[PDB]
DNA sequence: CCCGCTGCCGATTCCGCTGGAACATT
DNA sequence: AATGTTCCAGCGGAATCGGCAGCGGG
């Protein structure tokens, strides 16, 4: 029957950094998400899109307890993707330079899924992440969120910019980072997300990570 | 030549010896010839309904032809086959048709065998079409039309060579006088039985040979070789119906138009646009716009590189393969590069990968030019030509993902008995002969409707399984398979 | 400016294939 | 509603052929 996808995409300053000489990860992630919503809208399929932005100017979050849950705005709830949801991405030049976290966006995504799994039957729950993995990771709770993922029976997918380890422009069946695109903060971010995803369901999760 | 229609004149013998059945009640050879010509008409009226066919009778009493020789009767001047002519010959079937033949023109006379060849030549020479092959089938059983004259024989040989030089090839199938080929005629000079095929070999087929595309295989900057993209296998389908007027059986000349912008008035192709209503909002753009948003490259093939034949796994099929073959007349020297690529790719077992674009405004689509080696023998088994095979490659969504959540193996002992069964049923696939039941039945029903004879034949479906044959040829081992580990258990 | 050939090149007709749109069914 | 069939529409190959230019002579 139906499906529900809850996109979370970064707008933080480091992810929206200036072009090193190829592109900007914000633009690449924006292109990918606009392609996804484009296919969804013009395919006229009965699926819901809930878009949230982490690392924003303000925090228009359903829950914001003190310092945590900050710079995150749930722009759209699970609703039929219309041309408004597409012009939104087309009219979202602002990055909102306050890089806070990404796991906060994840727990907000589960929160909104449980908040909107009412009155609408759903067989699949998917959440997408777009992150440079450049902010300080939060370890407020990791085991319980994994248990929540296991019990809610949802599958996530994480996308990261060119940094994985010729003039690579957008996609050419070749290299991802031109010379050296990763930092130690991004290195440990990739490490922690890899180990989290492996602990979730293992090597298949390591397969479900794409630039 | 491409537009060269084939020609065939039927020259049957009506002198004395085909109106008696050699003291048998099987079939008079004249009737055998009429059966053969009926078969050829009904075959080429749906196989090659552009070729010209003619029926000419010699040795008859009265005469008809453009020269007015005696004892030569042209029943039909050569032209395309039709139902009228098949019926006109059908009125001479059997003994009743035999006596009908007797009374309309009448057998028994001194034919010349040099005036009749001249009449055949005139028939061939009086048509205004490009002919690919002129051929004359001589239906006769007699050996010596010259039994009492040698001048007649010399004139016949002269006129036979005189036919041959103008590209008219005479071939002779002899109606066996005793019913078996032991009458060995010495006329290997005149001619250039094999007849059961001519009674029924090809129930339905077609004829052609054409490019279907003339493209440029470009080596990505300027090295362009012209090349034809032929269609080796096509999936023919029944001809389209014709709207026909009830009261007179005439084509009705349809005409479609759009009008009435709530007023009543013709709309030209310029005052309309094309729209798609998505969600709530309607997107509008004009016809040339909706033709041009699918436009990536110019027509032709462009190499994306090379991949060995191994890693393109041969269940990625969605569109029947085509056949690349070099065409030099567009750009000269293409065949040299084509041969070099063919040889090198065959020796390396590597197929080229191209971006195919057949027509001017059509999205590019990825193809693999898999080399194929021409095979041939002393018998001249030309069953695959040299060149490339375009395997069309799926993109990402032409593929579909399936449940896949099922994995259960069987013990390595049912495999043995299935092996028993399969080696029991092992058979050579075919060279031909699985003709479409729907298409063949359509042709047979149409034959019946046009000739309104008795009622339509039932095409024997070669596609059906010989169920009793399998059941008997396996015997008592399929039941052994059914109940070895898994009874119904009720 | 005429006058005349004469290459030749454009368009038609005839096929045939493909694609897109409409149909009818469980 | 998922699909296969039918139908309609459009593009191209191939052959033909006529006249449109341009090019010499008058």
């Amino acid at each position: 029957n139906k499906a529900a996808v809850v996109l979370c995409m970064d707008v933080g300053f480091t992810m929206s950094n200036s072009i090193p000489g190829i592109e900007s990860p914000f633009e690449q992630a924006k292109k990918v998400i606009t392609m996804f919503v484009q296919r969804q809208v013009f395919a006229e399929n009965k699926d819901e899109i809930a878009l949230v932005l982490f690392g924003t100017d303000g925090t228009d979050n359903p829950l914001s307890g003190g310092d945590q849950y900050q710079n995150i705005t749930v722009h759209r709830h699970l609703m039929l993707p219309d041309f408004d949801l597409l012009e939104d991405i087309e009219s979202k030049i602002q990055p909102g330079s306050q890089q806070a976290d990404f796991l906060d966006a994840l727990i907000v995504s589960m929160d909104v899924i449980q908040h909107e799994t009412i009155g609408k039957k759903f067989e699949k729950r998917h959440i997408e992440i777009f992150t440079d993995l450049s902010s300080r990771f939060s370890k407020s709770q990791l085991d319980i969120i994994i248990h929540s993922l296991k019990k809610c029976d949802i599958s996530l997918q994480f996308f990261l910019p060119f940094s994985l380890g010729g003039p690579f422009r957008l996609g050419g069946h070749g290299p991802s980072f031109p010379l050296k695109g990763i930092t130690e903060q991004q290195k440990e971010g990739l490490e922690i997300v890899k180990m989290v995803m492996i602990s979730l369901e293992g090597e298949d999760g390591l397969d479900e990570i794409y630039s | 030549k491409y537009s060269g229609r084939d020609s065939l004149i039927f020259l049957v013998d009506a002198s004395k010896a085909m109106f008696e059945s050699q003291s048998e009640d099987e079939l008079t050879p004249f009737d055998m010839s009429i059966q053969c010509i009926q078969s050829v008409y009904i075959s080429k009226i749906i196989s090659s309904d552009r070729d010209l066919l003619a029926v000419v009778f010699y040795g008859t009493e009265k005469d008809k032809n453009s020269v007015n020789f005696k004892n030569i009767y042209v029943l039909q001047e050569l032209d395309n086959p039709g139902a009228k002519r098949i019926l006109e010959l059908d009125q001479f079937k059997g003994q009743q048709g035999q006596k009908r033949f007797q009374d309309m023109m009448g057998h028994g006379s001194d034919y010349s065998l040099s005036e009749v060849l001249w009449v055949c030549a005139n028939l061939f020479s009086d048509v205004q079409f490009k002919m690919s092959h002129k051929r004359i089938m001589l239906f006769t059983n007699e050996d010596n039309p010259h039994g009492n004259d040698s001048a007649k024989a010399s004139r016949a040989r002269t006129k036979a060579g005189d036919l041959r030089d103008t590209g008219i090839f005479l071939d002779l199938m002899h109606l066996k006088k005793p019913g078996g080929f032991d009458i060995s005629l010495f006329y290997r000079d005149i001619i250039s039985s094999k007849l059961e095929d001519l009674l029924r070999k090809v129930r339905a087929k077609e004829t052609r040979k054409r490019a279907l595309s003339r493209l440029k295989l470009k080596l990505n900057k300027d090295i362009v070789i012209s090349v034809g993209i032929y269609n080796l296998v096509q999936k023919a389908l029944k001809p389209p119906p014709i709207k026909l007027y009830r009261e007179t059986n005439e084509p009705v000349k349809t005409k479609t138009r759009t009008f009435n912008t709530s007023t009543g008035g013709l709309l030209l192709p310029s005052d309309t646009k094309r729209s798609q209503i998505y969600g709530s909002r309607q997107i509008i753009l004009e016809k040339e716009e909706t033709e041009e948003l699918k436009r990536f490259d110019d027509p032709g093939l462009m190499l994306m590189g090379f991949k060995p034949l191994v890693l393109l796994k041969k269940h990625h099929y969605l569109r029947p393969s085509l056949f690349v073959y070099p065409e030099e007349s567009l750009v000269i020297g293409s065949s040299t590069l084509f041969s070099a690529l063919l040889i090198k790719c065959l020796e390396k077992e590597v197929a080229a990968l191209c971006r195919y674009t057949p027509r001017r405004n059509i999205p590019p689509y990825f193809v693999a030019l898999v080399p194929q080696e021409e095979e041939l023998d002393d018998q001249k088994i030309q069953v695959t030509p040299p060149g490339f095979q375009l395997v069309f490659l799926p993109f990402a969504d032409d593929k579909r993902k399936m449940p896949f959540t099922e994995k259960i193996m069987a013990t390595p002992e049912q495999v043995g008995k299935m092996k028993a069964i399969v080696e029991k049923l092992r058979f050579t696939y075919r060279s031909d002969s699985f003709e479409n039941p729907v298409l063949q039945q359509h042709f047979r029903n149409l034959e019946a409707l046009a000739l309104d004879l008795m009622e339509p034949e039932q095409a024997v479906d070669l596609t059906l399984p010989k169920v009793e044959a399998m059941n008997k040829r396996l015997g008592s081992l399929v039941d052994e398979f059914k109940e070895l580990v898994y009874p119904p258990d009720y």
